[PDB]
């Protein structure tokens, strides 16, 4: 629907899944030590990054399609959270390398 | 106690466990009601990967706690 409220039920389930991915990635970055993380941990972080990257494109696609202002702001916040975890991962990698 | 195990696929698994239950026991419980082989289960708590040998008590996992289940990809 143009407003965003028409398919809110469907959208909520989608967003819960997106938020779950961001949470696991965020919490792993906080728990893991850059220079101590094992290859297995790094593998998972990359898996989460890949998934969250595709989810970000989807969120960016939804934003302009939804008329509702509260829902649009919610999506923008979710996008902010994705960028935040991506930057942390970038920082994590800078520390681990170089 | 009752704990929750959330997947990254929109599923919330409610388990009835005990503080003394080991991570191995928990994975077995998950297979029992979800059909997911233990060898393919990656359990995480607050960003920390869990070892099959340790117990829920060891990781300070208490009542109403939420764990995350990440499936190992069969082809990476």
């Amino acid at each position: 629907g143009p407003l965003g409220s028409e398919q809110i039920g469907k959208l909520r389930s989608e967003l819960e899944m997106v938020s779950g991915n961001v949470r696991v990635m965020s919490e792993m970055l906080t728990e893991l030590v850059p220079t101590q993380a094992e290859p297995a941990d790094l593998e998972l972080l990359q898996e989460l990054n890949r998934t969250c990257r595709a989810m970000q494109q989807r969120v960016l696609e939804l934003i302009p399609q939804i008329a509702n202002e509260q829902l649009t702001e919610e999506l923008l916040i979710v996008n902010d959270n994705l960028n935040n975890v991506f930057l942390r991962h970038e920082r994590f990698e800078r520390f681990r390398t170089g | 106690m009752q704990i929750f195990v959330k997947t990254l696929t929109g599923k919330t698994i409610t388990l009835e466990v005990e503080p003394s239950d080991t991570i191995e026991n928990v994975k077995a419980k998950i297979q029992d009601k979800e059909g997911i082989p233990p060898d393919q289960q990656r359990l995480i708590f607050a960003g920390k990967q869990l070892e099959d040998g340790r117990t829920l008590s060891d990781y300070n996992i208490q009542k109403e706690s939420t764990l995350h289940l990440v499936l190992r990809l069969r082809g990476g």
